[PDB]
DNA sequence: GCATGTGTTCTAATTAGAACGCATG
DNA sequence: GCATGTGTTCTAATTAGAACGCATG
């Protein structure tokens, strides 16, 4: 994916799925305030959406997923929620002739085991990346990142044990761990402040 | 919707098969008369193996287990022109009281074959035709039937192997052959009444048997679980050699591995019914050379 | 000797057949060419009686325990141009240290053939063709050996199997065959090593196998008792169909009554090589119809 | 067999085996001469003889079979000696033409088990008669007897139950009964006296 | 109306495997 | 000059069968 001059930046159409990013990206400059009336548009039970939808909803430039963060509001089995983003995300490829940048991100809230992380890395050709997001006096917000943004997987984030965070999880019983994953995206679309 | 292909331009057929078991796919594709070129099965049990290699003398390339097959496997190994396969269902059939469903357990090895399914799918732009079948048991939670035509994209049809054979098969078929919704009519060669599978000297109680499961239960019909088969004036279960043409499959099929009783029933209580794959298959002798 | 016979004049042979076993001698004669008019066959093994009816499809009258077999049984079901039997061995082989001889246990068993056969005898006056062959084990105790050729009037020709099979057997056979003393020689689809008895993807590790008994053990060979297959690069026993290829039988002879490996061991384990009766038989189709 | 005129009835002969009958048979006329060789031929182990022995010892008017004296006396089986008898028994019997009266008789002295017994009546093709020798004060000598002998097996005897005979055989652990039982024989050949 | 089922499981039968055996080329 | 064998036995692994389960035509 080359750079985009500044002047060329369009707007993002984002695709947000069993959570909602709307308040992220409007904070950090991705999302219009006046209503678009949607610029983002977001699913949270997606058994019966179907291919048709999702071409329906115009390109996306930008496919989120997101696990539920930790508690007992995991209604469905975690594995779900990957294999149907997977699914949608397959919907929302443009042709094989790429206008633009094609973004693509999952997000899981250390709610998936190992047989479920490989699959997960087995079905979105990659390892995933790890957001320490915990200062020195504090190690609170930790979630793992499958993301084709080249700046997510290019620099250097804070290695962690982990033996530690499945210790973390285990106690547990948001920006900086993933707005500051969503910063490198500002440099292929529009800057709105 | 396929376009039809002349005979010459017709090259033999290049099959992708996950969750093989005993190689029923190229069973059913060589008496058919195509012409097998390639044969890739991804299968995990021994004897499942063991009985493909034997039966068919190494035609057969088996990779393995399915989860460790690769995108650049299927750009190696490919391309292929139909992509077959049944995944476990001992997780999702209704007869398994603690059955863990599509997305636990053994269930969520549907999406594998759902995931190399894509890997497979010719890229934009690439008009040679291409098929492909996914089998299951009827007795599955609705939410699972509706996820899976969700993720295949497609609706699946209800074949029954009673049509066809002498026993109850009831099983839905995802796909898209040419003609899978035709009327299922039998042939003059289906041994459609139990007594045409038995040996000699051996009466066939039913007409009709139930469905065959992995377990030796199976065999002992209705509630009363009464023998099938009466030899010498004695009650008596199925044989394995009758347990085969049941299914369609070749006699002697699965006496392999110095297998006994319970291993054979097991490969074949998986399988599928012979005559059923082949209704299915028939019309791709229409699009490959056949010889 | 006994006169040729002038074809036309040759009518069907009328076999009487002790300790059929899986009717052995029925196959040979058949794989032979010989119109079998009536076979006889005194047998008490369930699936021994099961592979015979099952494989021959009831051409075999059964008719059973041998020592119950009367008088007037052998006129009313003869009249028998050819007698045959091997008594078992298990009391008589030297494999069983505590084996009774001929005398006690299921030795006595042979002189039920020695009775059987002068009751099938033709009475003096009846020049027509008549013969008769006993086989049994070269392990047995001389004097048993001694007393067996006493009572059968007759000294044994000791054959083995290794000559025509793949396999050691080396037996004695009493009889009257023509041509028993004859060289052994061997035949264009005689099985002579054990990788030609193999099924696909398996290396035979020997060219030849000791002597197959009723148990597993004897599939393991020599002093150390190792594997005598690999595939796969890992070590295997032999399997039942490569253990009937050996003895020269159909491939999948035994596979009846939903008989395991031990099962089918057991019934092939005290079998003949069927090469071998055939060459004792070949001389008998000029003197009966051929068809 | 019919009978024979008292004028042409020859002196009998005789195949006497495991057991040395000439004492009993001449107190009972059957032999003429203190030599007889052709009278009585005696041989105690068979297992070498073959059938051109028993055609040359000359043509036998009589083949007698007799086990061992209940005893620990006898190396052999018990079934040897009748499966032997049965085998010189068909040496000995003459071409199918019947030029004068066969006869032949097995005696066992208590020594058969049940087993040997019905193998013993197969192979005879008879059921045994039973011997008694009783006179009250004494129930402790019997015998079986398979013969073709007619008044053998035509005239009663003391039928005595198996349990009896049985109990005799564990209390014991010929010339009243034997020669009973050999009477009917002299109404066929010569009376030497 | 009630029998049916691409199975797991726990237990009771049941099998496989090795120890045993020694006269004889 | 040791290896071999138409098998029995006794045990240690296994295998077979029945209880279990219930939404659904
Ligand atoms: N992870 C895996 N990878 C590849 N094959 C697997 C697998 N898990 C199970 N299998 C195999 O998939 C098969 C599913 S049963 C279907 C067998 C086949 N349709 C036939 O006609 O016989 C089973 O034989 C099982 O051994
Ligand atoms: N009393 C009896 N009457 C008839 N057959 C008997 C018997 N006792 C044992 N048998 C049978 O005799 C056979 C001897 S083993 C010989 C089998 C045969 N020669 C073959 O080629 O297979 C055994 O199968 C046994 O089942």
């Amino acid at each position: 994916f080359e750079t985009v001059p500044v002047w060329r930046r369009q707007p993002v159409r984002v695709l947000s799925l069993f959570e909602d990013i709307k308040k992220e990206l409007t904070s950090l400059g991705f999302l219009e305030s006046g209503s678009d009336p949607g610029q983002l548009k977001h699913v949270v039970d997606v058994t019966d959406t179907v291919r048709k939808d999702v071409e329906e909803w115009g390109p996306f430039d930008l496919v989120y997923g997101a696990t539920p963060p930790l508690g007992h509001t995991c209604d469905r089995p975690p594995s779900w929620y990957l294999f149907q983003f997977h699914r949608l995300l397959q919907y929302a490829r443009p042709k094989p002739g790429s206008p633009r940048p094609f973004f693509w991100m999952f997000v899981d809230n250390l709610v998936l085991n190992k047989e479920d992380l490989d699959v997960a890395s087995r079905f979105l050709e990659m390892e995933p990346v790890t957001i320490p997001d915990v200062h020195g006096g504090s190690l609170q917000n930790a979630v793992r990142v499958w993301s084709n943004i080249p700046a997510i997987r290019s620099r250097h984030w804070a290695l962690v044990s982990e033996e530690e965070l499945s210790l973390l999880a285990q106690n547990k019983q948001p920006t900086k761990l993933v707005k500051n994953c969503f910063l490198p995206l500002r440099e292929y679309f529009k800057y709105f402040s | 919707l396929y376009p039809a292909i002349p005979a010459a331009r017709r090259r033999p057929i290049r099959v992708l098969s996950l969750f093989d078991g005993i190689a029923t796919g190229y069973l059913v594709l060589k008496e058919l008369g195509i012409k097998v070129g390639k044969y890739v099965a991804s299968e995990v049990c021994e004897e499942s193996i063991a009985v493909g290699t034997v039966k068919h003398e190494g035609n057969i390339k088996y990779v393995n287990d399915v989860r460790n097959i690769t995108k650049k496997n299927i750009e190696e190994w490919g391309p292929f022109d139909l992509v077959i396969g049944g995944s476990p269902c001992n997780d999702l059939s209704n007869v398994n009281p603690a059955r863990k469903g599509l997305y636990e357990g053994t269930g969520r090895l549907f999406f594998e074959f759902y995931h190399l399914l894509n890997y497979s799918r010719p890229k934009e732009g690439d008009d040679r035709p291409f098929f492909w079948m996914f089998e299951n048991v009827v007795a599955m939670k609705v939410g699972d039937k509706r996820d899976i035509s969700r993720f295949l994209e497609c609706n699946p049809v209800m074949i029954d192997a009673i049509k066809v054979s002498a026993a109850h098969r009831a099983r839905y078929f995802w796909g898209n052959l040419p003609g899978m919704n035709r009327p299922v009519i039998a042939s003059k060669n289906d041994k459609l009444e139990l007594q045409d599978c038995l040996e000699y000297n051996r009466i066939a109680k039913l007409k009709k048997v139930q469905t065959i499961t992995t377990k030796s239960a199976s065999i002992k019909q209705g509630k009363n679980q009464l023998f099938p088969v009466v030899m010498n004036g004695k009650e008596d279960v199925l044989w394995c050699t009758e347990l085969e043409r049941i299914f369609g499959f070749p006699v002697h099929y699965t006496d392999v591995s110095n297998m006994g009783r319970g291993a054979r029933q097991k490969l074949l209580g998986r399988s599928w019914s012979v005559p059923v794959i082949r209704h299915l298959f028939a019309p791709l002798k229409d699009y490959f050379a056949c010889e």
